[PDB]
């Protein structure tokens, strides 16, 4: 129904501020009851929750592990969304994801979201 | 917050059913009455779906071969005959509590 | 069995009526309609919108002449003005002093916005009339939704329900409705073809994604003035504007009989006017006769505190000797009073209680238990709040004192 | 393509900060026929990424000043709310022009055009600025989303597009043309309009007193539940005491945007 | 709508037609609604002295 | 205001003149929904 | 002390230049009861002494902008005569919205709301604005001190102390309250109104003929002097020509702001 891609670089120099995007394809940003999330997967680690955002009412949950150096924004002119990090470290190599969440018409829209980009390898090396 | 999940594995006998168990820190049960927890399915080359959310609700678009249900930390999910197809790796996954950890995996195959 | 009877158009009221053949036991029926449509058959034809003058780019040539080129845009105007934009300081770099040549074209369409921000012009005709009943037949508890229509029945269990025509066959929704930001109002909107400029109906589309428009706006072209290029006009303001401005209230607050219009599948809902017979076919065997049903003995009846109001202010108490502690349908033959209840449960040999609205201010009503005939007559007070916030609960026939 | 082919141009002003010229923050188009104030315009200088800017034509050198450095006005100052293409998307008030005006180095560029903007109030209390809380009705507002929704506007080549403006002329070699869409189409959504206050309500035998006070203009409208209903539309501005009489037949009123209250008499 | 009687009481007799109402999601807000007040209305509306 | 997430509140009559005191279930409903609270209904307020 | 002991917060705006938000120089309260535009409002900024500036929370922190990159307007700009605490004193026109704003290096904050700032004029030739020369009569201004008069508002610790504003919620540990001083208050003094144009009294067999023409909208209030003194009050914003009849007893005549003048006849 929605789809989503994602987008940005790789091999992003260590010790610097990495990026990356991501933008809803034929879906809304400015609705309401879906949340829009960011998720990496290093080596051996697992998955992991870093931020989202709300849709309208667009104010961000960060991680505190890492909130000194976390970012999320968003642009409706171009119904975008994406992720800004200071510092990266070494083992930060991921595949990164950006999702969707469910109609959160109830307290459950914590953690069941939906429908994915395809991801973005993310190698930080040199 | 952290939790286990166990086994690390469990491939074995298509055709039967199977489980596996989540033990988290804290309870994943609110004031308000709801058990906290999702479950990802992920096969392999593709982003994670789920099967069992709220700890024993199903989703929309998904088989019946499956089903779930725990208590405050001890939580179970069981698939009731494997396929074929089903081949992954399975997530515990937390929601009540920033930050929303997930699951170390467990790996099924044939 | 057959049984007709006629039941008020009005929502939320429960019309507790009773069956009772020659020698078998009372049937309590209580039917309590929720909603009371009255659907029109409608009949487009155009949606009208703002509009968009569109304006073809000049073709102009020094000592030149043009010749326009025939098109055939909605209001599609075309002249040519010489002496236009002379001499090099003049904004089209023109070396002439006249015989320079421009042709301004221009053209009317709809608005970027008419695809979600447009009226709807209809025409009405043909009220279908539809009701939502929630009914109780012999201790039954089923909701329907019944055409009004004297021929399309419901079927119960057992008994089929049909649920009369309806007079009188008015109607609030005249010939001609526009239908608006989900109100509806009652314009005489001319047809597609008859529209003139400032009024509601300058621009005529026979649908939202047609390519026939109509656009009759008086667009006037103009001659330009020396120092840049631009093509200039004389136009009418849109007459959408002028009605969004001008038009009168809504019918939802102008139509009678306390209607309310609603637009969704077009409708107006809960017009308390006039009264939809129903005719019944009953059969016999959720009719049980009286051998099994509590027979009463020495029933007496006292009215105890009577207000004359519009509410259920009149008690009744009723001493009684009855076999059976059970139920029993109770009911007035008469328009002299109305009862919170179809059917009371009496004990053996106890007493029972009855709210009813009613009347006169002697009220003598043949109050009915199972198969009794007894006259509860007083005398009422007056009541406490002339205004109240809700609906009349009896019938008034004039006989006060 | 999104869009990366176009160009802006220069075209006639009436008023340029000394009297009329060529400009290159023309204003062909105003639409200001939302209900809360938003308006667009539709100009001869883009709005795009390289974060929000605007890219003007200047005697055939291209420019790029950003969007804080922009300012438009009509009877009070607006806040722009977005930009793209040729278009903008602001949040005005009511005026009769729109001025719209920067300041490279040292010049000051302006354009004003006479076009009614109007605010339009939802609902029964016709408001000129919108409240802090009150209830939420159906709007249509000047939308923030830039997609691609039905709407198109004409261009053309002349190496680069170039709308098909009235204020350009038509060439001669070639008319190859094309469409590129308008955003900010106006779409539906929820707007919290004013609640007036409670209004007072005495009784009396087969009567009705409504004492109102409002801190607006506020629509009464009444009518009778009958054959006949009498419906009596007001604006009220000042405290009022209106006096209806209501029967057994029944009586219904409308207070601004509150609900309608249904009220009965008894003997 | 104010009715105290020095102007350095204790009590003061406020009917103001207050009524409070519901707020929107988005943020901690108390919202009500009352009447104008009375003081003004008068002051605007007062004959010649 | 006096709010609860995953509440249900109680109002402290106070005697100011024109006090009025209410109570409101289902604000702020959500997180993001303005109270930082994590329920969707049983947030409760006081308003006085 | 306030400016040294107190912290401002963020709160909700309707307009934060972009929609809603939280806004730091948002508006609990205005105040526009006094006469000649003085308007008093009550930010959730601060301003201090480190010299007039203002300082204000952005996401925990706290920040520090000067008093001359404020800017406030209602319908035309205002002027900002003085700050103190979380109260502001300036000279607002006539307007239904008040906007703050100022800008740091690139976001320009803004908040705007509803309210109907008014300007009240003195006596009886309604000015819009204030006489460059004429009589002089009482007036109630907002006054530019800043101490302690006996108006008194609320406030709270959740390690600083900040205001009970209602768009803050309640603590729960401890309601350690306290009350700080609400300067700005309404004192009365000397302000100048206007003379009108002087009239021309024509007399006539028991009767004044007056020739009127108003520089502005002026009252003409008239009384007779017997036991029925038919007491007429007009307003005058035309150039007139209002003869009255006037007796032996009495005809007292009131020009706007002139003294009252006395006409009666004799056989």
């Amino acid at each position: 129904q929605v789809q989503v891609q994602e987008s940005g670089p790789g091999l992003v120099k260590p010790s610097e501020t990495l990026s990356l995007t991501c933008a809803v394809s034929s879906g809304s940003i400015n609705d309401d009851s879906y949340y829009w999330t960011w998720i990496r997967q290093s080596p051996g680690k697992g998955l992991e929750w870093l931020g989202f955002i709300h849709g309208g009412t667009g104010k961000s949950f960060y991680n505190p592990s890492l909130e000194s150096r976390v970012t999320i924004s968003k642009d409706t002119s171009r119904n975008q969304f994406s992720l800004t990090l200071s510092s990266v470290s070494a083992a930060d190599t991921a595949v990164y994801y950006c999702a969707r969440s469910h109609f959160c018409s109830n307290t459950f829209c914590y953690g069941w979201f939906d429908v994915w980009g395809p991801g973005i390898r993310v190698t930080v090396s040199s | 917050v952290v939790m286990t999940q166990t086994p690390l594995s469990l491939p074995i006998t298509p055709g039967e059913p199977a489980s596996i168990s989540c033990r988290s820190s804290q309870s994943l049960l609110h004031s308000n009455g709801n058990t906290y927890l999702h479950w990802y399915l992920q096969k392999p080359g593709q982003s994670p779906q789920l099967l069992i959310y709220g700890g024993s609700n199903r989703a929309s678009g998904v088989p019946d071969r499956f089903s779930g249900s725990g208590s405050g930390t001890d939580f179970t999910l069981k698939i009731s005959k494997v396929e074929a197809e089903d081949v992954g790796v399975y997530y515990c996954v937390q929601a009540i509590a920033f930050p929303w950890t997930f699951g170390q995996g467990t790996k099924v195959e044939i | 069995y057959e049984h007709a009877t006629t039941m008020p158009s009005q929502a939320g009221i429960s019309y507790n009526t009773i069956v009772n053949r020659a020698g078998y036991a009372p049937l309590p029926i209580s039917i309590t309609p929720t909603k009371i449509k009255l659907i029109p058959t409608v009949n487009l034809e155009y949606v009208t919108c703002h509009y968009k003058t569109g304006m073809d780019s000049p073709a102009i040539k020094c000592c030149g002449s043009q010749e326009c080129t025939p098109t055939y845009r909605p209001d599609e105007q075309c002249k040519v003005f010489t002496g236009v934009y002379p001499f090099m300081w003049g904004g089209a770099y023109c070396f002439c002093d006249t015989e320079n040549t421009q042709v301004s074209k221009a053209y009317v369409m709809k608005s970027d916005d008419c695809l979600a921000d447009h009226a709807e012009a209809y025409k009405a005709h043909t009220a279908s009339v539809q009701a939502f009943l929630n009914i109780t037949v012999g201790e039954h508890s089923i909701v329907t939704t019944v055409y009004v229509n004297g021929e399309t029945p419901v079927n119960f269990n057992g008994v089929k329900i049909t649920a009369g025509p309806l007079s009188t066959a008015w109607t609030p929704f005249d010939r001609k409705i526009v239908q608006y930001a989900g109100e509806i109002y009652n314009y005489d909107f001319p047809e597609y073809g008859a529209g003139q400029p400032g009024a509601f109906g300058d621009i005529q589309s026979r649908t939202v994604s047609s390519s026939d428009l109509y656009a009759n706006t008086n667009l006037v072209l103009q001659r330009p003035k020396a120092g840049a290029i631009h093509v200039p006009y004389t136009q009418a303001p849109s007459g959408f504007e002028q009605w969004k401005k001008d038009k009168a209230p809504s019918l939802k607050f102008t139509a009678p009989f306390g209607c309310e219009i609603y637009t969704n599948p077009i409708r107006a809902e809960n017009c308390a006017v006039g009264s939809i017979p129903l005719a019944f076919d009953i059969p016999d065997a959720l009719f049980t006769r009286v051998s099994e049903t509590p027979t009463l003995s020495a029933a007496e009846c006292t009215l105890n505190e009577c207000v004359y109001s519009s509410d259920f202010g009149g008690i009744a108490t009723v001493k009684y000797s009855a076999s059976k502690s059970g139920k029993c349908a109770v009911h007035v033959p008469s328009g002299t009073a109305t009862l919170k209840e179809a059917a009371v449960e009496l004990t053996e040999q106890g007493s029972a209680t009855i709210h009813f609205s009613t009347a006169n201010i002697h009220p003598e009503f043949r109050l009915q238990i199972c198969t009794s005939y007894v006259t509860c007559k007083g005398d009422c007070h007056p009541p406490k709040d002339h205004i109240v916030t809700h609906p009349q609960y009896h019938a008034q026939t004039f006989t006060a004192a | 393509n999104e869009y990366k082919l176009t160009r802006p141009y220069m075209a006639r002003c009436i008023r340029c900060a000394v009297g009329s010229c060529h400009s290159p923050i023309a204003i062909e188009a105003v639409k200001s026929d939302g209900h809360d104030g938003y308006v667009r315009l539709q100009t001869s200088s883009q709005y795009g990424l390289d974060g929000r800017t605007m890219r003007y034509d200047m005697h055939g050198t291209i420019k790029e000043i950003p969007l804080h450095q922009v300012s438009l006005y009509t009877s009070r100052p607006c806040h722009i709310v977005d930009g793209h293409g040729y278009f903008l998307l602001a949040r005005c008030p009511a005026g009769d022009s729109i001025t719209m005006e920067f300041k490279k180095d040292s010049v000051r560029h302006s354009c004003s055009v006479p076009y009614e903007v109007k605010f339009n109030p939802v609902g029964r209390e016709l408001y000129t600025h919108p409240p802090e809380h009150g209830v939420e009705q159906a709007c249509q507002v000047y939308a923030h989303d830039a997609q691609n929704r039905g709407a198109y506007v004409e261009m053309h080549l002349p190496d680069k597009w170039v709308y098909n403006s009235d204020k350009l002329p038509k060439a001669a070699g070639a008319t190859l043309k094309g469409k590129l869409h308008v955003p900010f189409l106006l779409a539906d959504g929820k707007c919290t309009v004013p609640l007036a206050p409670e209004p007072m309500i005495t009784f009396g035998f087969r009567s009705v007193s409504l004492k109102l006070h409002p801190k607006n203009p506020t629509y009464l409208i009444t009518r009778q539940l009958a054959d006949e209903p009498h419906y009596t539309h007001e604006l009220i501005s000042e405290p009022a005491v209106r006096n209806f009489t209501v029967t057994e037949k029944g009586w219904e009123f409308v207070w601004g945007n509150h609900p309608p209250k249904r009220f009965w008499a008894q003997e």
